[PDB]
């Protein structure tokens, strides 16, 4: 490869995958949340 | 017991778990103008007008100021202190002589004595398989 | 808490009273001296210890003595936590 | 402002009382309701037993030698077992002050109590036992990237 | 006019009475300065102040001209002038009596006396001084500027004592001094060495016989031997008429690094330094408001920077700055200390004086006195800032201020400051002692060095990296890097080293984080103290009732120790050990890696031969391999003609184990020895009138303190004095 | 020539700055 | 070794562990016990 070290090997996965999953987990709670509070 | 404090921010030398589940001291003064004044726990403050709510954790603070503070600087000489209960209860602790004499009164607490002199005074040598102390005549 | 301890020797100057800082002491009536009213303890159990008092008491073998006890309590030994 | 009189040995500086951490702390298992104190127990015994391995797994004495894997495990295995003693016993001597120190808004729940402590320990060690062999079956097959080498 | 002397007490109201017992003598060398005690006036107190400020200045005179003429008759100046080399200079000559005889330091040429070390030759190097009467007449002006300034004294304080008004400008104080002071004095020795310093210097190279050398008034108007050298030094051509520079590249020049023909830098730098310095504080003290109606109205500053954090801001300052004093002193103190050490810490590696890296004896005398009396004087700093917390404040003036906010959370941040110490206490000692048990256990692969578990300070080598390659791009208009330690060539001259580039191993790691434990520690008390001064948790009339008190009685248990110069005791025993090991480090290092003799071909033979990669690393070895080598003489060190200073070492224990003697004790038992005793004299009518009494425990521990202090720092000195002898 | 250590650095300088300050630019909005 | 037994090789372990254990956990329960009784 180059200079850099292994990061682009390993780094896309959890972008890819793993922060959509606590996103859109994340999101669809917030869309159901109760009153008149909410995070 | 007055809904009002002096004004003061706020720091960290307020009260404990122990405060409000074992005992809370209260003192209360006439105070009808607002000066600048120190207190115990760290900081400063300023007092507020006539009746002056300030409530503390121990008992020795309150006697400080009233003391050295309320009637050796700002002559106020008519502030009461309780001991508040984890339930409520409140005792009257002090003024026990009203006027905050310290020496007068028509009569006063009459029980136990010792006018004894100490030349003559009672030893473990005499006192033995006993309990009590140099306290007997 | 701890034991307090009188004598005759009271003279009635009252420095001892200006000096505890704990409210442990009262001039009851007396007649013996040109006193009249002489100290002594009621309210022991708020005693700490500081023995402030006899250093203010100028009789000579001042008049006043503290028996520092061991029972001690979160009173006596004055915590504010 | 402070949380209920400004005279209170307490601050509202915007570390204890900010929302994205009090969302972030009160939805732990220590305190996110709707859970039994078992499964409080049994998530962080998964937790701590999943990561306290490794301090130790290259790090013995045993560091660099080829069984040093299951030693670590062993290790960690018993110091959970230690851990579940200890709890165990300080729920055996508990109730003075029955209570915990409570800061968040709310109370925590009911899990204080001594059985509940006693149920919490257990479900810790079931826990701790779990992390402790998913974590040395992640690091058991040293090629576990190596069969990927992504 | 002397009626007035023997009348004790004069300044107390108290004590002047009568001396009923022996305590009556204390207090007299106690209250005889603190005259803030004496009246509420303040014009007195500055009068007084400025009095004193001249006597001190006095006996700076004396003893500076009296120094010299003691170099002038007494020392082997102008005979080591010559040499500088195989002459090791001295002064005190031994007065020819029993028991000081034998110790005639000769020092070649026949000159006996005392091989001293104060490098006062090496300015005497550099103002190129030729004949001693000179010098005399350098003493007699010293002397009588002395006396000149204190019948100053005498007169401003006896006839015309100025008024009040004249104490609280401190606008004009700062543009007069920082200007006309530092800029005028400093450009004026500018002048000076151009003149004089830099040609004789150029003199000095091959032996260009230095009486014979013309004296100043032969360049005063005289500018042909000013225009041998430097050609553009005709007259000046004076083109700064024509603002063109570009001619006096001869003099003023930017070289930046060690001259190997002088021992010293190239001096050259220094005086356009001097020059650039003078000249930048000067227009910078040109700045604040004065009597034309234009400048900062700087009590006006510090009231715009508040904001959301801030509170209110730097509201209300000057009053502390002015009404008061021990404030001032205080801060001045903590800064002078600090730039002290900083001193001490600096010029090891740029030696500004001829001779000085050639020099292995001067150099860590000078070092480790300047930086003992950093510290030193530091914690006094710390001190009457404390003093000022219980003597001056306001509960009005002080709202909300960045003062008072942290009076008011000091609970959390002494906290936060006690976990930090505690971690780093232990993260470093606990990994020592970890690492020795390893050594001691055959078990070495644990050990922590390069050759074991690895740990590597990055940093401190990244930066002193950017600081190697800096001239060119960064430093255009330089020639060579700033020091040698960093980077560079290894500099030197002989056999005898100058500066070679230092190298951070692992070693390094936990000396430095021991460093700043122990300063962490020390800030921790002193801290403690200066916010706990007042009130605290359970003591609340602390400044209602003084700062210098022993205790409050048997209650809540025992309350002993509850003032805070206590504190700063505490602070001292700690930054004693601070500064104790800091020496001990800089020393073995610099005798360790960077000195030693040298080769033709450089080769650096270094003293002891890398010791730290080797045995600094585990605490048998620190005792092993440090003062094996610093005592292994001094046992011995005596019994010769320039041996026989038996040194006080030996002697120096007796008086640490009688400190330590006074802190343990009480003082009941020693009045009651003391009532026996008197029982016995009175027995046989010899009854002191005066009833002794007993000291006081705040007495007996300054007493305690001060013999221990003593002790130890004697001790010291007089290890590495011999140690350096013993090579230098 | 290319680059070292240095790129892990300028990966440094962001999820302090842009990071927390692009954060509060979004939830100052009330989500 | 000797003529003895294995025993020198583990009989430290619970006296030097175990055996301390139950002492101050029976000890730190005992310094807690309700009135009038106590074992
Ligand atoms: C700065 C303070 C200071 C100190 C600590 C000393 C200390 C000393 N001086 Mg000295 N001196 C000083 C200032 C000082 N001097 C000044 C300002 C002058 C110029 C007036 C002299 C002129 C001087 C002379 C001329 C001599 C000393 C000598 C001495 C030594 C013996 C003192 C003696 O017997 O009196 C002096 C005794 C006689 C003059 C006889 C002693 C080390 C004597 C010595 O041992 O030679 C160095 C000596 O002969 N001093
Ligand atoms: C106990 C007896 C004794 C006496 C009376 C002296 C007397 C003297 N010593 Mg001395 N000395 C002694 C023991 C003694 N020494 C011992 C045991 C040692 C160690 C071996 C020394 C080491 C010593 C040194 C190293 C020096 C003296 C010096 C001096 C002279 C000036 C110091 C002085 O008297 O005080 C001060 C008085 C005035 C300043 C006046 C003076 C003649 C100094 C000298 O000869 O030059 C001045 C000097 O440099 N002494
Ligand atoms: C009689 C005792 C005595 C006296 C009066 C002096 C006096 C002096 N010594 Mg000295 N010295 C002594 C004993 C003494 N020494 C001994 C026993 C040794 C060890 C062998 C030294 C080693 C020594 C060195 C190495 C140096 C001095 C220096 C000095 C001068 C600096 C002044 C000073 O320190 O002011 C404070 C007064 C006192 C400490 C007293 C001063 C004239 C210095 C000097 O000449 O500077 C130019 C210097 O470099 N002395
Ligand atoms: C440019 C003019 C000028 C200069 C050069 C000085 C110089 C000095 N002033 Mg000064 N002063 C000035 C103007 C000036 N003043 C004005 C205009 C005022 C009125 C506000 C004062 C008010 C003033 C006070 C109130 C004091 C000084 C003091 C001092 C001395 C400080 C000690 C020192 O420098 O150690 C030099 C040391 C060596 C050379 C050795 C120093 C000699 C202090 C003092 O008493 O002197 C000791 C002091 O307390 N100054
Ligand atoms: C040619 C040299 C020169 C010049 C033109 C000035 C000019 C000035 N100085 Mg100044 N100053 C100088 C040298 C000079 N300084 C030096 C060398 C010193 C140190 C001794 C000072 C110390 C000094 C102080 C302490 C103060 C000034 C102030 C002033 C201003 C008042 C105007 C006035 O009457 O001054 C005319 C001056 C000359 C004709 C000369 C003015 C801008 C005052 C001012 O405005 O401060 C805000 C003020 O308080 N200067
Ligand atoms: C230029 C420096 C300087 C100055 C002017 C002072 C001045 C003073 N100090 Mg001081 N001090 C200093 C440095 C200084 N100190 C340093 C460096 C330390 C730390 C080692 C101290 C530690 C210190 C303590 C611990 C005390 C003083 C006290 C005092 C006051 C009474 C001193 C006296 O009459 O002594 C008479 C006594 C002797 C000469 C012995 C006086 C205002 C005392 C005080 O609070 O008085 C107000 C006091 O208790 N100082
Ligand atoms: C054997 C010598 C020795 C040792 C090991 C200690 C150890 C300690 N002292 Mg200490 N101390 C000593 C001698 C010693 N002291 C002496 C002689 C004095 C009087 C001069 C003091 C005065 C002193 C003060 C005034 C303070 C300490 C503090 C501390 C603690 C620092 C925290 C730490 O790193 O833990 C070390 C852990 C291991 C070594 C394991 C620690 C417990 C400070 C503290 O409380 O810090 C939290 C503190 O405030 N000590
Ligand atoms: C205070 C600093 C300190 C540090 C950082 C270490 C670090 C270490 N020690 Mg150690 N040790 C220390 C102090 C320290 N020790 C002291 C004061 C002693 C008493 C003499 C010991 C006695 C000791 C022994 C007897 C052994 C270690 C071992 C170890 C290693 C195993 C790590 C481990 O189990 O951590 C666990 C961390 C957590 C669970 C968190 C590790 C490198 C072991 C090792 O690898 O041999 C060197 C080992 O056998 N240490
Ligand atoms: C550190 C130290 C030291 C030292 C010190 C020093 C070194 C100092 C310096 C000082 C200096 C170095 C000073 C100087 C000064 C100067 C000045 C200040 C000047 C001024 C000037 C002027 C003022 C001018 C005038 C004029 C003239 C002359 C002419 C005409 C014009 C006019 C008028 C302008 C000692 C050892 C002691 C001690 C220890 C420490
Ligand atoms: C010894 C001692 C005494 C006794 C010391 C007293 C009573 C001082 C008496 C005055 C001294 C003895 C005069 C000093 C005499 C000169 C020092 C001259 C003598 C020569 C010597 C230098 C050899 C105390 O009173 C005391 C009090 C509190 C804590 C510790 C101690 C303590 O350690
Ligand atoms: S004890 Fe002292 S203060 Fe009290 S009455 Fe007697 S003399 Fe007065
Ligand atoms: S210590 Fe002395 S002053 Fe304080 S309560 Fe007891 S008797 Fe009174």
């Amino acid at each position: 490869m180059f200079s850099a070290s292994f990061l682009p090997s390993i780094l896309v996965p959890l972008t890819g995958l793993v922060f959509p999953a606590i996103a859109m987990a994340l999101l669809l709670i917030y869309v159901e949340r109760e009153d008149p509070s909410g995070i | 017991l007055s809904g009002q404090t002096p004004i003061f921010g706020g720091s960290t030398g307020g009260l404990l778990t122990k405060a409000f589940r074992e005992e809370k001291y209260v003192i209360t003064w006439t105070s009808p103008k607002e000066q600048v004044f120190e207190m115990p726990t760290g900081g400063a403050a300023i007092m507020r007008q006539g009746p002056n709510k300030l409530e503390l954790a121990r008992k020795e603070y309150c006697i400080a100021l009233g003391g050295q503070q309320l009637r050796a600087k700002f002559r106020i000489t008519d502030y009461k202190i309780y001991r508040v209960y984890p339930n409520g209860e409140v005792q009257y602790l002090h003024p026990s002589d009203g006027v905050f004499p310290e020496k007068v009164n028509e009569g006063r607490q009459k029980v136990g004595y010792v006018d004894r002199n100490i030349g003559k005074n009672p030893d473990p040598a005499k006192l033995k398989f006993s309990g009590m102390t140099t306290y007997n005549a | 808490s701890h034991s307090v301890k009188i004598y005759d020797t009271c003279i009635g100057c009252t420095q001892c009273v200006r000096a505890c800082p704990t409210d442990v002491l009262e001039m009851v009536p007396w007649d013996g001296c040109k006193a009249g009213q002489i100290a002594a303890s009621p309210r022991t159990e708020d005693c700490v210890g500081c023995k402030r008092c006899e250093t203010a008491c100028p009789t000579d073998f001042l008049s006043i003595r503290v028996y520092l006890s061991n029972a001690e309590t979160t009173r006596s030994m004055g915590l504010a936590y | 402002p402070s949380r209920r009189d400004p005279q209170i040995g307490n601050l509202e500086t915007p570390i204890n009382n900010s929302s994205l951490v009090k969302w972030f702390i009160n939805n732990l298992p220590a305190y996110r309701p709707g859970i039994t104190p078992l499964r409080r127990g049994l998530e962080v015994g998964m937790a701590h037993g999943y990561w306290l391995l490794g301090p130790f797994a290259k790090l013995g004495p045993l560091r660099d030698t080829d069984v040093a894997n299951i030693a670590g495990l062993l290790a960690t295995l018993g110091m959970v077992v230690i851990s579940t003693l200890a709890v165990s016993l300080y729920a055996a001597t508990d109730p003075p002050k029955p209570v915990a120190t409570v800061t968040v808004p709310n109370p925590p729940d009911t899990f204080d109590t001594t059985e509940g402590w006693n149920t919490f320990a257990s479900g810790f060690l079931i826990g701790g036992v779990g992390g402790a062999v998913v974590a040395y079956f992640i690091l058991a097959n040293i090629e576990l990237i190596q069969n990927i080498f992504k | 006019s002397f009626e007035k002397w023997g009348q004790p007490g004069h300044f107390d109201r108290t004590l002047a009475k009568g001396p009923k017992t022996t305590t009556w003598i204390w207090n007299l060398h106690a209250l005889a300065h603190d005259f803030d005690t004496h009246t509420s006036d303040l014009e007195d107190i500055s009068r007084k102040i400025f009095a004193a400020h001249f006597g001190q200045l006095a006996v700076i005179f004396l003893w500076l001209s009296g120094m010299e003429f003691h170099g002038a008759r007494f020392s082997n100046y102008e005979a080591w002038l010559s040499d500088p080399i195989g002459i090791k200079p001295s002064a005190q000559v031994v007065w020819p009596i029993v028991g000081q005889d034998i110790l005639n330091a000769d020092v070649g040429g026949g000159f006996h006396g005392i091989q001293i070390t104060s490098g006062l030759f090496q300015v005497w190097r550099a103002a190129g001084f030729t004949n001693s009467f000179q010098l005399y007449v350098t003493a007699i002006g010293g002397l009588v500027a002395a006396a000149l300034m204190l019948f100053a004294g005498w007169f401003h304080y006896h006839k015309r004592a100025p008024k009040l008004e004249w104490f609280q400008n401190a606008e004009s104080m700062l543009n007069h001094h920082l200007a006309g002071l530092l800029g005028l004095g400093c450009l004026s020795w500018a002048g000076h060495q151009i003149h004089v310093a830099l040609p004789v210097n150029k003199l000095l190279d091959a032996g260009v016989a230095p009486k014979d050398i013309p004296l100043p008034h032969e360049f005063i108007l005289n500018n042909s031997l000013m225009a041998e050298l430097y050609p553009s030094f005709a007259k000046g051509l004076t083109p700064f008429w024509t603002l063109n520079w570009g001619q006096y590249a001869d003099f003023l020049t930017f070289k930046g690094g060690l001259n190997p023909v002088t021992g010293g830098l190239w001096l050259t730098d220094t005086a356009h330094h001097h020059l650039a310095l003078a000249v930048l504080f000067i227009v910078a003290g040109h700045m604040y408001r004065t009597n034309w109606g234009i400048g900062h109205s700087i009590k006006e500053i510090l009231e715009n920077h508040k904001g959301p954090f801030t509170g209110d801001g730097h509201k209300g300052l000057y009053e502390n700055m002015t009404t008061s004093w021990h404030a001032q002193l205080g801060t001045n103190l903590a800064m002078l200390g600090s730039l002290t050490i900083i001193v001490a810490h600096h010029m090891y590696a740029m030696p500004p004086y001829p001779y000085l890296a050639t020099d292995y004896a001067t150099a860590l005398s000078i070092f480790t006195h300047h930086m003992w009396i950093g510290g030193f004087l530091i914690v006094g700093g710390a001190a009457h800032a404390t003093i000022f917390m219980v003597r001056d404040y306001d509960p009005a003036v002080n709202q909300n201020n960045v003062l008072d906010r942290v009076i008011r959370h000091r609970d959390a941040i002494i906290s936060h400051l006690n976990w930090v110490c505690m971690f780093l206490g232990f993260h470093s000692f606990g990994l020592y002692i970890h690492n020795d048990t390893m050594q001691a256990l055959g078990r070495p692969q644990d050990m922590f060095s390069d050759t074991a578990i690895q740990l590597q300070p990055v940093f401190a080598q990244f930066v002193q990296n950017i600081h190697t390659l800096a001239p060119g791009s960064t430093a255009p208009n330089a020639l060579e890097p700033v020091s040698y330690a960093f980077g560079g060539g290894v500099v030197a001259v002989g056999g005898k080293i100058a500066m070679m580039p230092i190298a951070l191993g692992t070693a390094d790691f936990m000396i430095h984080h021991i460093h700043a434990f122990q300063i962490h520690v020390t800030v921790l008390i002193l801290l403690k103290g200066f916010l706990f001064a007042r009130n605290s948790r359970l003591i609340p009339d602390k400044a209602n009732l003084g700062f210098r008190f022993p205790c409050d009685g048997p209650g809540r248990g025992g309350t002993c120790q509850v003032s805070g110069w206590d504190h700063v005791f505490l602070g001292l025993f700690w930054m004693f050990n601070t500064i104790a090991i800091a020496v001990y480090h800089f020393s073995w290092k610099m005798q360790s890696d960077v000195w030693g003799t040298i080769d033709p071909d450089g080769t650096i033979a270094h003293i002891t031969g890398g010791n730290f990669a080797m045995s600094a690393n585990t605490i048998n070895g620190w005792l092993r391999d440090y003062q094996w080598a610093q005592a292994a003489q001094v046992i011995q060190s005596y019994g010769s003609a320039l041996s026989a200073y038996g040194l006080l070492f030996l002697g120096a224990h007796f008086v640490w184990a009688f400190s330590l003697m006074f802190l343990f004790s009480g003082r009941g038992y020693w009045q009651e020895l003391i009532e026996s005793i008197v029982w016995a004299h009175n027995k046989l009518k010899v009854a002191p009138t005066i009833q002794p009494r007993a000291l006081s425990i705040i007495q007996g521990r300054a007493v305690g303190v001060a013999h221990y202090l003593l002790g130890a720092i004697v001790t010291i000195w007089a290890f590495f004095e011999a140690r350096i002898i013993s090579v230098g | 020539m290319s680059i070292s250590d240095t790129q892990v650095f300028v990966a440094l300088v962001i999820a302090l700055i842009p990071g927390v300050l692009a954060f509060r630019l979004a939830t100052e909005l009330y989500k």
